[PDB]
C-alpha cells in the first residue's frame, strides 16, 4: 500500500481495495464475459468479512488483501486512450492561443543586427 | 464534446436502475446514495457503472466525492472527455 | 479525435531543484517520465530485479539443457545416425576448406583430425 | 481577442482540418502546414509528375549506358528491348539462343 | 498593446516614444523561472560543494585513474605484439627499459 | 532500368518532404503511391531478369567514393538474385503501404512528411539491399536507422515515443559499431569491401562475433530486442514496414550475403530468441505488441536455419521474404481494427459487422503466422523445422516456439472475432475507401502468388525423415491453436509476470548500467573538471 | 444476487449486428470447396 | 565407406557449371537437380505441377544417396566398436 | 516578467490531481557497487582485447616450447 492509501480513513481505504480489485479483475482477464462472475466473487468477499467488528482481525484482512493486490498488479494496464497512460494522450495536443510570434523579424534594424563588444 | 445536462441526468439515472435494491422512482437527479439504499461497496459498482456508460476514467479521489445523483451529473458535465 | 485532446499541463516548478533533476524528463505535459523507465520510481507489475532474476533462475537450466546435451554430451559419431553429405573428391575438397562448412564432420574421411583442427580455428589474426 | 491584421493574407482552414484542432497559422514549414489542400494543387501535382517522368529519363539513359552484363542470360530478359550491351543468351545446357 | 515593429519597405523606426509594445525580438523570449535559474548556478558553481572524502579518492582513482591504467597496458600489449608482427627487434619505449636502440624502422631495410 | 526504382523513392521523398506545400495533402496522395507503383513494375522487371533468368547486373554510379590512398570504395550496385528477391518484396510491401496511409494518416497533422519519410524509407532498403560493396551496405543501414529514428518519434509531444526512438537509436549505434570493426576487419585481410573479394574460407572468431553483434541489433535478438516492442509508439504504417521488412530483415541479409556466422551461436541465439518472443507475446495484452514478439520469434526461426545446413541461408531467405507479406498484413488489419474501435487493448475487442476483405486478410495472416498447411507461411517454416531435426537442441525449442507460436495467434484471432462484443456503447466508425481495399489486395496476391512461386528452390526437395517426425510440427500447431481457442492458463501467475515484463531486460540495464554510465559521468563531470580542477 | 447488475446493464452485447458471421471472416471458402468438388469430380 | 563405394558421377564440370550449380548441390545427384532447376525456371509459377517428374527422380536418388550414408554411418561405428 | 509559479487545476478533475509525488531521492549508485559495476562490464565492453591477449600468451607459449625441445635436440646432437 501507498502513503496515500494508508493516510486515507477505514471507510475510503476498503472502498479503495474494491476499485483497485475490479479494475485488476478488468486487467487480468481475457473478454468482458470473465469479468462478470469474477466481479461476484470479489462482491462475496468483501461482503463475508464486512459485519466483523474485531479491529485487529480487520487490520489483517485489509493488510492482506493490499499485499494481494500489490503483487496482482498488471504488467499491461487497461486505460482508455485519451486519458493518462493512453496511447492518443498527447499525440497532437490542441494548441492554445495568444502566441508571440515577431512580424517581418530580418527587417527591424536589418543593418546593425550583431553582437557588439562593448569596453570600458 | 460538452454534454449537456439533460442528456447525462437520463444516462445516470438508466445507470443506477440496474441496482435490484433501489426502487425505480426513488432515483431523482437530485437524490443521495444513502436515501436510494446504495451502500458503499455499492457506490464503487456504480461509479465504475458511470465510468464505462460515459466513457470515461475517473480519478480515484473524486471518485470518493460521488456520493450523490447530483455530483456525479455535475462531474460528467465538467468532463470535456465525457461521451 | 487523434487532433485537438485535451491534455494536462504539469505544474510549474515551485520548490528547489535537486542536483539530478536531469534524471526526469518532463516535456510541460503531466505525466513526466524517468530518462530511462524504470530507473526509479513506479516499477511496471510491482516486480523487482530480484524477483526477475530469480525467474531466470528457474528458466536457464531448462532453457539449456537441450542444447547442453548435443554440444557437450554428444559426439559427431552419435550425434546423429548418417555421415555428412558425401561429395567427389574436386568438390569435397573445396568445401572442406571453409571453417563454417559442413562437411568437417564426416569421420569416415581420413582427413578428420586436420578437419577438425580447421574447425576449431584460431581466435584472433595473428598477423 | 481581436485577430490581428496579417490574418488577411493568412489561408483559411481546410476541409481535412478538424473543427476543434486549432494551430497556429503564421508558422511556416516546407513540408507544408497542418492540413494544406491549397488552391491550385492540381497544377502543381502536374508539374511534379512532369519533372519525375524527365528525371527518370535521365536516370533511364545514365543506367543504361552504365549497365554491364558479363554473364549470358538463362533466357530472353526485358532489358533487350531497350539495350544492345546484353549477352546472347545460353541455357542451362549450354545452347545458344 | 502591441504594434509591428519591423517594415519590409525598409521605412523601419524604433518607436521607443508608443504606447504600444513593440513586437521586437525580445516578443519571443522565454518568461522563465525562478528555481530553474538556481539550479542553473547551482550546477554551474559545483566546485564550491566539491569536498574530499576518501570515498572521492576512490571513485576518481578506480575509474579515471584505472581507466588511464588499463588503456596504458592494452597499447603497450598492442605494441608488443605489433613489434613481434613486423619483425622488428623490440623497440625502446620510454618508460620501458630496453638495451636496444630501435626506435624507427629503416624504410630501406627489410626486416 | 534498375536504377529508376531508387530514383522514384527517393524523388517521392524529396517532392512530398520539401515541396509539399504546393503539393498538398491531396498531392501526396497521388505522387507516392504513383512513385511507388512505377518503381513496383521497375522491381518486377528486376525479379523476372535476374532471379528467374539468372541475369546479374552491376551499376557503377561514380568512382571513388571514398579515395584516401590505398583505401578505395566506389557507389555501385549489384543486383544479384538476393537482391532482387529482397528489393522486389521491400517495394510490393512499400506500395501497400503507401495506399494504406492515405486514409489512415487523413487525421494527421503532416501526412506529406510521413508520405516523406516513407519513401526515403523505403529507397534507404533497397541501397542496402543492392550495394555491391560494404559501404553501401554500411549508408542503407544508417539510413534505415535514422528513418526509424525520425518515424517512431513522430508523436514528440509524447515522452513515450521520442524514448522509444532514442533506445532504437542508441541499440542500432552499438550494433553498426560492431559491423564497422568488422567491414575494417575484412578490408584489412581481403583487400577490398567489394563481397566478390570479400569470400574467405577460414576467418577468425573476432570478424564472426563482430558481424553476428552486428546483425542481432536490426534483427532483433536476444540481449538486443528492447527496441522492437517499444517501437509502437510510432504510427501504424511505420510499425508496419519496420517489422515486415526493412530493418529486423537486414542483419538476416547480412548474414545471408556474407557466410562468416559461426553454427553453434547462430542456432542457440536464434532459438532462444525463438522461445522468449513467443513466450513474451503470450503474456501481452496490446494488439500491437502481439505481433512484434511473433516478429521477435520469425527472427529467432531465421537465425536457428543458418545452423542447421548448407541451404540454411537460402532457407532462412525464403522464411524472410514469405513473412514480411503476412507480417505486413497483421499490422495493417490492426491498426484498422485499432481506429474502428478507438482502443489497443486485446480484451475490449470483439465480434462486430465489418469488412469481409479485412476480416480475411486478417484470417488468412494468422493462418500463415500459425502454419496451417498448404499455405506460403506453411512451407517456409516447416523447412526450417523439418531441417532442424540434426540440431537436437534447436528442434526442440523451435517446437516449443511453434506451440506458443499458435497458442497466441488463435487466442488473439478469437478475441478480435468469436469473442462477444467488449467495448463501449458509443459511436466509433473507421469508413474503408478503395484505397484501402487495394492495399489489402496486394497483400492478398503476394500471398496467393507465394504458394504457386514457392520460396527456395529446395522448399520442396526431400528431407529424409519419418512421416512422425516430419508432420509432426503441424500437430504442436493444431494442439497450441486449440489450446489458444480454450483461452486455458500455461503457466502460474509469477511466470505470466516474468513474460509480462519481457523478462527484465529493460529493468536490469534501468538499474545497473543507466546508473552505472550516469555515474561515470558523475565522476568524469562533477568530481573531475568541474571539482577537482575547479578554481575557487 | 448482491451488486450491480452488469449483465443486463450489457445485456445490448448480443445485438445482432455484434455477433460473428461466418460469410466475415470466410468470405468465398464455400465456392472454392465447391469449384474443388467440380474439378475433383472432372480429375478422377 | 569402402563397402559402399561412390557411385558414379554422370554430371561434368562443364555442364554443373553451364547450368550454374552451386558446389553444394554438387552431390551425385546434379544432373537430376540440372533437370529440376532448368524446369524449374522454365515454369516459373506452374513448377509446382508441371515440375514433379524431375523433383521426383531428385528426391529418389537422394534418399539412395542418404540410404548409402546411413549404411557408411553403420559401418564406421561397428568398426570403432560403439555398436 | 518571471513565469507564474501558479499551476492551471481546470484538468485535474479530468486527469487527476498533482498532489502525489515522486519518491526518488535524485540520488546516484553507491561508490562501492559503482566499482563492481564498472569492473564488470568494461571487461565484458573490452572482450577483443582478452581473446588477442589469450592468443597471443598461447603463441608465445607454443614458441618458447619449440625453442626449449629444439635447444634440447640441438644440445644432444
Ligand atoms: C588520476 C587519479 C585520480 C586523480 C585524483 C586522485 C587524488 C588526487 C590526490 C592529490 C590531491 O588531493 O590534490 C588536491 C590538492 C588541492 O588541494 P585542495 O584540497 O583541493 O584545496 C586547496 C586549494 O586551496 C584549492 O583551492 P582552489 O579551488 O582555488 O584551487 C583549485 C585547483 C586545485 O587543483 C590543484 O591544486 C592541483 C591540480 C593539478 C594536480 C596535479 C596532479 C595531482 C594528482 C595527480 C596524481 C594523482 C594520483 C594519486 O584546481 C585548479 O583550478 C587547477 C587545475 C587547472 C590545471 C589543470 C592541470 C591538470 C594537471 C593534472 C590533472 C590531475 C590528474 C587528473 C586527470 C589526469 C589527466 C591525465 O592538489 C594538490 O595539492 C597537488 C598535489 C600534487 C601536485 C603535484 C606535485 C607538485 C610539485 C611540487 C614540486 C616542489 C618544487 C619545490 C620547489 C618549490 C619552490 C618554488
Ligand atoms: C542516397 C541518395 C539520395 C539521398 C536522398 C535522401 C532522402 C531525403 C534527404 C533529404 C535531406 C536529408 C536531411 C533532411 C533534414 C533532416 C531533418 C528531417 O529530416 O526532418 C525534419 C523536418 O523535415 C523536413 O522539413 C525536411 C525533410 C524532407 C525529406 C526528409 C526525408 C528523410 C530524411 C532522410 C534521412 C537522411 C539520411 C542521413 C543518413 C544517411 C525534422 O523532422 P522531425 O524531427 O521528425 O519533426 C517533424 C514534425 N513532426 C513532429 C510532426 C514529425
Ligand atoms: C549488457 C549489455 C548487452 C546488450 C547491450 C544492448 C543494450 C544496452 C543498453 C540499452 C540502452 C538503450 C536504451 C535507451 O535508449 O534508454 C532510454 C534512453 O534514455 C537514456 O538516455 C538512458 C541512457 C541509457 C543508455 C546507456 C546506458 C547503458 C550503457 C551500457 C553500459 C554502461 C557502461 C558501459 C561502458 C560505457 C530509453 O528507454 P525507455 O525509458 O524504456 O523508453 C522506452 C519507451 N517507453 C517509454 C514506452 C518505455
Ligand atoms: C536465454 C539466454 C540468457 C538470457 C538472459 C539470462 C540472464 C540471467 C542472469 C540472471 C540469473 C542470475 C542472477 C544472479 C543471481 C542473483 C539472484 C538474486 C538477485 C539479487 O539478490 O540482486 C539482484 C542483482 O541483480 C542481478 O541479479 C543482475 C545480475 C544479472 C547478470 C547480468 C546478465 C544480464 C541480465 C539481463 C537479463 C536478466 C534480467 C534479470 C537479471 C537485484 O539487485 P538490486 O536492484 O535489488 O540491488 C539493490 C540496489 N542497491
Ligand atoms: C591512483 C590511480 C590508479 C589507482 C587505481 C588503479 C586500478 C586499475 C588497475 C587495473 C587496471 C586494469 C588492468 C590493466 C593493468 C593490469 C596490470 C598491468 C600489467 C600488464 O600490463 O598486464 C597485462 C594486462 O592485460 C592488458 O593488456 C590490459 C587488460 C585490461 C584492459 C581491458 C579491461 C578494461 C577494458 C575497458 C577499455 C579500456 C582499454 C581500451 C583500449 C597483461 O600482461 P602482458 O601479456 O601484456 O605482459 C605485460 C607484462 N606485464
Ligand atoms: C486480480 C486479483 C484481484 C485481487 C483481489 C484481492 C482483494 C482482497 C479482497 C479481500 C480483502 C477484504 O476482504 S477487506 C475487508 C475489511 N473488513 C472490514 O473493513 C470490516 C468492517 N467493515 C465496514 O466497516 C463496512 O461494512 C465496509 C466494508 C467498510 C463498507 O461500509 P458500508 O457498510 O457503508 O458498505
Amino acid at each position: 500500500a501507498s502513503e496515500a492509501v494508508l493516510r486515507l480513513p477505514h471507510k475510503l481505504r476498503v472502498m479503495r481495495m474494491y476499485r483497485t480489485g475490479l479494475k485488476e479483475i478488468v486487467n487480468w482477464s481475457y473478454g468482458r464475459h470473465e469479468f462478470y462472475p469474477r466481479a461476484n466473487a470479489l462482491r462475496m468477499e468483501f461482503e463475508a468479512n464486512k459485519e466483523l467488528s474485531d479491529r485487529e482481525q480487520i487490520r489483517k484482512l485489509v493488510l492482506h488483501g493490499e499485499d494481494l493486490l500489490a503483487r496482482f498488479r498488471h504488467w499491461e494496464p487497461t486505460i482508455r486512450s485519451e486519458f493518462v497512460g493512453g496511447t492518443v494522450y498527447g499525440v497532437w495536443p490542441q494548441h492554445c492561443k495568444d502566441v508571440k510570434f515577431v512580424p517581418n523579424p530580418a527587417y527591424i534594424d536589418e543593418f546593425k543586427q550583431g553582437d557588439t563588444v562593448l569596453l570600458y | 464534446h460538452g454534454l449537456d445536462r439533460d442528456t447525462v441526468t437520463e444516462r445516470v439515472i438508466h445507470v443506477a436502475k440496474h441496482f435490484e435494491k433501489v426502487d425505480p422512482n426513488k432515483i431523482t437527479p437530485t437524490a443521495t446514495f444513502e436515501e436510494l439504499g446504495l451502500d458503499s461497496l455499492d457506490t464503487v459498482e456504480l461509479v465504475m457503472a458511470l465510468e464505462e456508460e460515459f466513457g470515461l476514467e475517473i480519478p480515484d479521489n473524486e471518485a470518493d466525492k460521488i456520493t450523490t445523483m447530483a455530483d456525479a451529473i455535475s462531474y460528467v458535465v465538467s468532463n470535456p472527455l465525457a461521451k | 479525435a487523434g487532433a485537438g485532446g485535451p491534455v494536462k499541463l504539469s505544474p510549474p516548478v515551485d520548490k528547489p531543484l535537486p542536483y539530478n533533476y536531469d534524471f526526469w524528463m518532463d516535456n510541460g505535459i503531466y505525466p513526466g517520465q524517468p530518462i530511462y523507465d524504470g530507473m526509479f520510481g513506479s516499477m511496471v507489475g510491482n516486480m523487482s530485479l530480484e524477483y526477475m532474476a530469480k525467474g531466470w533462475l528457474v528458466l536457464l537450466p531448462i532453457l539449456s539443457a537441450p542444447f547442453v546435451y548435443e554440444h557437450c554430451i554428444a559426439d559427431d559419431v552419435t550425434r546423429n545416425p548418417f555421415v555428412p553429405r558425401q561429395y567427389p573428391s574436386e568438390v569435397r575438397e573445396f568445401l572442406a576448406l571453409f571453417k563454417n562448412g559442413f562437411v568437417l564432420n564426416d569421420y569416415s574421411q581420413p582427413d578428420y583430425e586436420e578437419m577438425k583442427r580447421r574447425q576449431s580455428g584460431l581466435l584472433t589474426p595473428i598477423y | 481577442v481581436p485577430e490581428p491584421p496579417y490574418a488577411k493574407y493568412l489561408a483559411n482552414k481546410s476541409h481535412y482540418c478538424p473543427p476543434d484542432f486549432h494551430y497556429s497559422r503564421e508558422i511556416y514549414a516546407p513540408y507544408g502546414g497542418y492540413f494544406n489542400d491549397p488552391k491550385g494543387w492540381r497544377t502543381n501535382t502536374a508539374i511534379a509528375t512532369l519533372v519525375m517522368l524527365a528525371g527518370a529519363y535521365a536516370v533511364f539513359c545514365f543506367g543504361n549506358a552504365r549497365e554491364e552484363r558479363l554473364r549470358a542470360p538463362k533466357g530472353w530478359i526485358p532489358s533487350q528491348l531497350w539495350n544492345d550491351n546484353v549477352p546472347t543468351p545460353v541455357d542451362y545446357r549450354g545452347k545458344v539462343l | 498593446s502591441s504594434r509591428i515593429a519591423g517594415d519590409t519597405t525598409g521605412k523601419y523606426t524604433p518607436n521607443i516614444f508608443s504606447p504600444e509594445t513593440p513586437m521586437d525580438r525580445s516578443f519571443s523570449h522565454v518568461p522563465k523561472n525562478p528555481f530553474w535559474e538556481a539550479w542553473v548556478f547551482r550546477r554551474d558553481n559545483i566546485q564550491r560543494e566539491f569536498v574530499w572524502t576518501w570515498q572521492t579518492i576512490f571513485d576518481l582513482a578506480t575509474f579515471v585513474g584505472g581507466l588511464y591504467v588499463a588503456m596504458y597496458a592494452t597499447a603497450s600489449f598492442c605494441s608488443r605484439q605489433n613489434d613481434k608482427r613486423n619483425g622488428y627487434p623490440e623497440r625502446n619505449y620510454y618508460f620501458s627499459d630496453s638495451k636496444s636502440n630501435f626506435v624507427i624502422p629503416d624504410e630501406r631495410e627489410f626486416y | 532500368m534498375f536504377l529508376l526504382a531508387v530514383y522514384f523513392l527517393f524523388f517521392s521523398a524529396i517532392a512530398n518532404g520539401f515541396f509539399g506545400r504546393y503539393l498538398g495533402v491531396r498531392g501526396s496522395q497521388l505522387l507516392g503511391p504513383s512513385a511507388l507503383f512505377l518503381a513496383l513494375l521497375c522491381s518486377g522487371t528486376i525479379f523476372y531478369e535476374v532471379c528467374i533468368q539468372g541475369c546479374s547486373t552491376n551499376i557503377k554510379l561514380f568512382e571513388n567514393f571514398v579515395y584516401s590512398n590505398e583505401l578505395n570504395v566506389s557507389a555501385s550496385f549489384l543486383y544479384d538474385p538476393l537482391a532482387a528477391t529482397m528489393t522486389l518484396t521491400v517495394v510490393w510491401i512499400s506500395c501497400a503501404v503507401h495506399a494504406y496511409q492515405n486514409l489512415y494518416m487523413r487525421g494527421d497533422g503532416s501526412q506529406t512528411l510521413f508520405t516523406s519519410y516513407l519513401s526515403a524509407f523505403t529507397g534507404f532498403m533497397l541501397i542496402l539491399v543492392a550495394g555491391q560493396n560494404l559501404v553501401m551496405l554500411f549508408i542503407g543501414w544508417e539510413g534505415i536507422g535514422v528513418c526509424s529514428y525520425l518515424l517512431i518519434g513522430y508523436y514528440g509531444s509524447r515522452v513515450s515515443a521520442v524514448k522509444s526512438a532514442n533506445k532504437s537509436l542508441i541499440v542500432n549505434k552499438i550494433s553498426d559499431g560492431f559491423l564497422l570493426g568488422s567491414m575494417l576487419y575484412l578490408w584489412f585481410y581481403t583487400g577490398s569491401f567489394s563481397y566478390c573479394s570479400l569470400a574467405t574460407f577460414q576467418i577468425p572468431d573476432v570478424v564472426s562475433i563482430l558481424v553476428l553483434l552486428g546483425a542481432i541489433g536490426k534483427s532483433s535478438q536476444l540481449f538486443f530486442h528492447v527496441w522492437l516492442a517499444d517501437a509502437m509508439e510510432g504510427p501504424t504504417p511505420v510499425s508496419a514496414l519496420i517489422h515486415a521488412a526493412t530493418l529486423v530483415t537486414a542483419g538476416i541479409y547480412v548474414l545471408c550475403k556474407l557466410n562468416l556466422h559461426s553454427q553453434s551461436a547462430v542456432g542457440i541465439l536464434g532459438a532462444a530468441t525463438a522461445l522468449m518472443g513467443g513466450l513474451f507475446g503470450l503474456a501481452a495484452n496490446d494488439l500491437k505488441r502481439v505481433i512484434a514478439f511473433s516478429t521477435c520469434s520469425q527472427l529467432g526461426y531465421m537465425m536457428a536455419v543458418l545452423s542447421t545446413c548448407d541451404d540454411g541461408a537460402d532457407f532462412a531467405m525464403g522464411h524472410l521474404v514469405s513473412h514480411a507479406g503476412f507480417k505486413a498484413t497483421l499490422f495493417l488489419s490492426a491498426g484498422l481494427s485499432i481506429a474502428k474501435e478507438n482502443n489497443n487493448f486485446l480484451n475490449r475487442y470483439g465480434s462486430r459487422q465489418g469488412s469481409p476483405t479485412l476480416s480475411f486478410a486478417t484470417t488468412i495472416a494468422s493462418l500463415n503466422l500459425l502454419g496451417f498447411p498448404e499455405l506460403g507461411g506453411f512451407y517456409s517454416k516447416e523447412s526450417i523445422l523439418n531441417n532442424a531435426y540434426i540440431n537436437q537442441g534447436v528442434s526442440i525449442i523451435l517446437t516449443l516456439a511453434t506451440f506458443l507460436t499458435a497458442f497466441y495467434t488463435s487466442k488473439v484471432l478469437a478475441q478480435l472475432y468469436l469473442f462477444p462484443y467488449g467495448n463501449g456503447r458509443q459511436q466509433k466508425s473507421f469508413d474503408i475507401d478503395a484505397t484501402t481495399l487495394i492495399c489489402f489486395g496486394l497483400l492478398l496476391s503476394e500471398m496467393l502468388l507465394r504458394i504457386f512461386t514457392g520460396s527456395s528452390l529446395s522448399q520442396n526437395m526431400t528431407t529424409n525423415l519419418p512421416a512422425h517426425i516430419k508432420n509432426l510440427p503441424f500437430w504442436v500447431a493444431l494442439s497450441g491453436a486449440l489450446s489458444g481457442l480454450a483461452t486455458t492458463n500455461l503457466f502460474s501467475s509469477n511466470f505470466m509476470r516474468f513474460f509480462g515484463n519481457r523478462g527484465g531486460f529493460d529493468v536490469f540495464y534501468a538499474r545497473k548500467c543507466s546508473n552505472v554510465f550516469y555515474h561515470n559521468a558523475y565522476v568524469s563531470y562533477t568530481l573531475l573538471d568541474r571539482g577537482f580542477l575547479k578554481l575557487y | 444476487k448482491i451488486g450491480f447488475q452488469w449483465e443486463k446493464y450489457e445485456a445490448w452485447r448480443y445485438h445482432p449486428l455484434l455477433r460473428f458471421n461466418k460469410n466475415t471472416m470466410f468470405p468465398g471458402v464455400g465456392l472454392g470447396a465447391a469449384a474443388f468438388a467440380v474439378y475433383y469430380v472432372v480429375d478422377t | 565407406a569402402d563397402r559402399f563405394p561412390p557411385p558414379k558421377m554422370v554430371a561434368t564440370q562443364e555442364e554443373m557449371d553451364n547450368a550454374d550449380i552451386p558446389y553444394k548441390y554438387r552431390d551425385y545427384c546434379a544432373h537430376l537437380i540440372i533437370d529440376f532447376k532448368e524446369c524449374r525456371y522454365g515454369h516459373p509459377l506452374t513448377w509446382r505441377i508441371n515440375c514433379a517428374h524431375e523433383l521426383h527422380h531428385y528426391n529418389k536418388c537422394s534418399y539412395i544417396e542418404f540410404k548409402r550414408r546411413v549404411a557408411i554411418a553403420i559401418e564406421e561405428k561397428k568398426r570403432r566398436g560403439l555398436m | 516578467n518571471y513565469a507564474s509559479l501558479k499551476a492551471d487545476t481546470s484538468m485535474d478533475h479530468v486527469f487527476g490531481d498533482s498532489t502525489n509525488k515522486l519518491n526518488y531521492d535524485f540520488q546516484l549508485m553507491s561508490s562501492k557497487e559503482a566499482f563492481f559495476w564498472n569492473y564488470t562490464l568494461y571487461p565484458i565492453v573490452g572482450f577483443p582485447i582478452f581473446l588477442y591477449l589469450y592468443q597471443f600468451n598461447k603463441l608465445e607459449n607454443f614458441e618458447a616450447e619449440i625453442a626449449a625441445a629444439k635447444a634440447a635436440k640441438a644440445a644432444s646432437e
